[PDB]
């Protein structure tokens, strides 16, 4: 699972 | 490169069964996260299935073409080397971390590649090689006038059209460039892995700088990784916030994956989007999340 960049 | 029968494709078939049956043993403990060989194979299955159906009545054009008699070769040799691999290195297939059970990894990465690139070329079942899309116009105009609407060159050919526009200052950077770009691992480089390369490390006009800088200098960069191993590689620096490395995107072939470790003790994997690599790589750096590339102190400037 692939999250959002920071 | 020989000529394809459906009678080889039954064959290719029955290996790739083989393969299925080794990678069904409890001992190995496979995941199921992307590269999922047990999925891989079914659907590599499926699809050549449809291939089939789409050439009834014309099996003496599909068998002289050229891309899919290479694929063919290609699937032959790594279901075989897959077959090899299990016979060879018996227990330690199951060693966690042993080189033997690394190498099924990334043939299960190479199967991965092989399926996108067999989809791309045979969108529905039928050829389009020689109207493929290329992504970056730059590159586009690149391929038209060195090998024209041609799906699959030599590498030897690739690289000396390659060096007349972009000069490769060696043979063994001309040997790192072709590790990285021929993501099938069998030394002709398709117009898919062409476009997979400079979506990659665009811009063009910078191509071979970019990738020496993230790809050849950098520690961070990570070839022929998959998603676990990035996270088991980073769970030693799991007290080493700002810890990362990155790599291509299985799933999202063309696009890049970065794996870091956060102050609150999470490994997260992230892919950026309307932002080319080297900024979100200079931005995660400012901004604290992107230190320590392969957890090493001292982290390349991309200025
Ligand atoms: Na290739």
């Amino acid at each position: 699972e692939y999250t959002e960049g920071p | 490169p020989g000529t394809v029968d459906k009678k080889m494709v039954e064959k290719c078939w029955k290996l790739m069964d083989k393969v299925v049956r080794l990678c069904q043993n409890p001992k190995l403990a496979l995941k199921n996260s992307p590269p999922y060989i047990l999925d891989l194979l079914p659907d590599t299955y499926q699809h050549l299935r449809t291939i089939l159906s789409r050439y009834e009545g014309k099996m003496e054009t599909l068998g002289e073409n050229e891309y899919f008699r290479v694929f063919m070769e290609n699937l032959m040799k790594k279901t075989k080397q897959t077959i090899s691999l299990f016979k060879e290195g018996k227990e330690r297939m199951y060693e966690e971390n042993s080189q033997p059970r690394r190498n099924l990894t990334k043939l299960s990465l190479i199967f991965s590649h092989m399926l996108a690139e067999l989809k791309g070329i045979f969108p529905s079942g039928l050829f389009q090689g020689d109207t493929f899309r290329i992504t970056k116009a730059d590159a586009a105009e690149f391929w038209r006038k060195a090998f024209g609407e041609k799906t699959i060159v030599p590498w030897k050919s690739f690289r000396q059209a390659l060096h007349e526009v972009h000069p490769i200052s060696s043979g063994l950077e001309a040997m790192a460039l072709k590790s990285t770009i021929d993501l099938t691992c069998n030394d002709y480089i398709s117009v898919f892995e062409f476009d997979i390369f400079t979506r990659l490390f665009q811009p063009w006009s910078s191509l071979l700088r970019n990738w020496n800088s993230l790809a050849v200098t950098h520690p961070g960069y990570m070839a022929f990784l998959t998603y676990d191993e990035v996270k088991a590689r980073l769970q030693k620096f799991i007290h080493k916030p700002g810890s990362y490395i990155f790599r291509l995107s299985c799933t999202r072939l063309g696009q890049w994956a970065i794996g870091y470790v956060t102050a609150d003790g999470n490994i997260l994997q992230t892919i950026p989007h309307n932002k080319p690599l080297f900024q979100a790589l200079i931005d995660g750096f400012r901004e604290g999340f992107y230190l320590f590339p392969d957890g090493r102190n001292q982290n390349p400037d991309l200025t």
